[PDB]
């Protein structure tokens, strides 16, 4: 009914191991880029 | 004549010197950062952008100055 059974599960493990490496790494790429905004300080200095 | 005058008028800082405290300059950390003062009521924008340079002593200020000369400077009253 499902011959590919073994292959999908073999690929699924590789997918999980890939995502386990990739997901924290892309998040780290995002955070560092976003950090310029995430630590930005505002100050309002109106005149007089 | 200058050395004569220097001894004539500046000599008077002898006696004793530096016997309690001496100050030498500490290095100053450069930070790659941004300051943006947004004022939409002034007609022209001023922007100054810089990397960290090496300091007075460094032989490679010459090559920097040359590279700066190439880029140079412009102003609306230049005829070129
Ligand atoms: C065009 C756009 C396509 C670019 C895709 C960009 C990649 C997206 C990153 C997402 C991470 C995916 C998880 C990684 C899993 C993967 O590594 O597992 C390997 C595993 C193979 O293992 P084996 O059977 O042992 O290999 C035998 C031969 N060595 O492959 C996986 O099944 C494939 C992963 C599917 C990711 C889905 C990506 C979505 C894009 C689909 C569009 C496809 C376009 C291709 C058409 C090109 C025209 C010629």
């Amino acid at each position: 009914a499902e011959p590919e059974h073994d292959h999908r599960k073999r690929m699924g493990l590789k997918m999980l191991l890939m995502m386990g490496l990739l997901l924290p790494l892309v998040y780290a790429m995002k955070r560092h880029k976003w950090s310029v905004l995430k630590s930005r300080k505002l100050a309002y200095r109106p005149p007089k | 004549q200058l050395l004569d005058l220097a001894q004539k008028h500046f000599s008077g800082l002898s006696g004793t010197y530096d016997e309690d405290a001496v100050p030498t300059l500490s290095p100053c950390r450069f930070t790659g950062s941004q300051i943006c003062h947004r004022e939409d009521g002034l007609p022209l924008a001023h922007v100054a952008i810089a990397v960290e340079g090496p300091g007075w002593a460094h032989p490679d200020n010459v090559a920097l100055q040359v590279a700066n000369a190439i880029i140079g400077h412009y102003d609306c009253t230049y005829g070129g």
